[PDB]
């Protein structure tokens, strides 16, 4: 997911 | 009998002293002493102070750096536009009018400074639910083979300003309305008075539920799943340590931004809840300031928890402040 999460800004 | 009342307002003083006159023709000092107003005034000064470039540096930063430019930060830009809107249309306003000691601005300098002060908070607000539908939709894939991109974007903040218009525009046309509140130095929704003609009960059950309920569920539903979509994740993935500091981090985070919205909106709603079911009682102007003063500090502290501490946007921020290098 990590990649998806940083897309998001949350990680 | 508690305040007194006008074509356009609501005095929260009594008038069996001959004291009270109208928040648009001379000064409150009978609601409060000079000095609480300059505070306010004071307090007005340090949210445009801090609200206006940590509001303004996420938009021009946005500009200097291409990696931010990205449908999914779009949501985060409206974000700090609706910031905006709250620091000039109402901030400022009020750091103006509270210098007079009222809203030297007439009735409809009520309604515009009312209406873009609601506007820009409610699209603060919805935007704040907007980034966590896509959050879930994209961390959690809850739709089968669908990715996010530059049309639902736009949409995203599309439908919150068809939302925060849905709030904001209906007391300009009658229901409810925008009158001065608290110390009467700024104009907001009249969420407290039962004024019939305006329909002003309907309109509280109405914001109650659309403007704060379903936000407060859509929100704790969307991060929720994310909380337990990448606590699975790690359970599933050990061997990696760094699956596991993420779902330290977006844990964490996820505290901070649902307490930060309880933070914001619920002395609104507590006291539009209490007063709608306590009718007979009696509402001071400093009392009817106080989730004003909650709500309106989030133009500074949520771009802070959304922007600041979003990596991309930090690491371009340092490299803007400090002159390019780093
Ligand atoms: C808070 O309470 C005070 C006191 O009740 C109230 O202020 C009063 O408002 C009336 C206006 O409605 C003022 O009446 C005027 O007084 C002066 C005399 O000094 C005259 O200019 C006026 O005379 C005209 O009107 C009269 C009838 O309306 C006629 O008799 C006359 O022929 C003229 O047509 C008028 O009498 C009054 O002076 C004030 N009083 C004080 C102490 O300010 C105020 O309106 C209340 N606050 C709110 C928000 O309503
Ligand atoms: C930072 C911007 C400050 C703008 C000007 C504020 C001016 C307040 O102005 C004062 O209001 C009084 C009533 O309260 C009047 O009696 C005074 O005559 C008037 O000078
Ligand atoms: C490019 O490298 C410039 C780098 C240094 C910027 C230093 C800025 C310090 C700002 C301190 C706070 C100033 C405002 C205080 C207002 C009350």
């Amino acid at each position: 997911i990590l990649e998806n999460l940083k897309d998001c800004g949350l990680f | 009998m508690c305040g007194t009342e006008g074509p356009n307002f609501y005095v929260p003083f009594s008038n069996k002293t001959g004291v009270v006159r109208s928040p648009f023709e001379a000064p409150q000092y009978y609601l409060a002493e000079p000095w609480q107003f300059s505070m306010l005034a004071a307090y007005m000064f340090l949210l445009i102070m801090l609200g206006f470039p940590i509001n303004f540096l996420t938009l021009y930063v946005t500009v200097q750096h291409k990696k931010l430019r990205t449908p999914l930060n779009y949501i985060l830009l409206n974000l700090a536009v609706a910031d905006l809107f709250m620091v000039f249309g109402d901030f400022t306003t009020t750091l103006y009018t509270s210098l007079h000691g009222y809203f030297v601005f007439g009735p409809t300098g009520c309604n515009l400074e009312g209406f873009f002060a609601t506007l820009g908070g409610e699209i603060a607000l919805w935007s704040l639910v907007v980034l966590a539908i896509e959050r879930y939709v994209v961390v959690c894939k809850p739709m089968s083979n669908f990715r996010f991109g530059e049309n639902h974007a736009i949409m995203g903040v599309a439908f919150t300003w068809v939302m925060a218009l849905a709030c904001a525009a209906p007391p300009l046309v009658g229901w409810s309305r925008y009158i001065p509140e608290g110390m009467q130095c700024s104009c907001g929704i009249d969420y407290y008075t039962p004024h019939e003609e305006t329909n002003n009960e309907s309109f509280v059950i109405y914001m109650f539920v659309v403007h704060f309920i379903i936000p407060l569920i859509v929100i704790f539903f969307c991060y929720g799943q994310l909380v337990f979509t990448v606590k699975e994740a790690a359970a599933q993935q050990q061997e990696s340590a760094t699956t596991q500091k993420a779902e330290k981090e977006v844990t964490r985070m996820v505290i901070i931004m649902v307490i930060a919205f309880l933070i914001c909106w619920l002395p609104y709603a507590g006291v539009a809840f209490y007063i709608f079911t306590h009718q007979g009682s009696c509402f001071g102007p400093i009392f009817m300031t106080i989730p004003a003063f909650f709500a309106k500090t989030s133009a500074v502290y949520n771009p802070v928890i959304y922007i600041m501490m979003n990596k991309q946007f930090r690491n371009c921020m340092v490299t803007t402040l400090c002159c390019g290098k780093n």
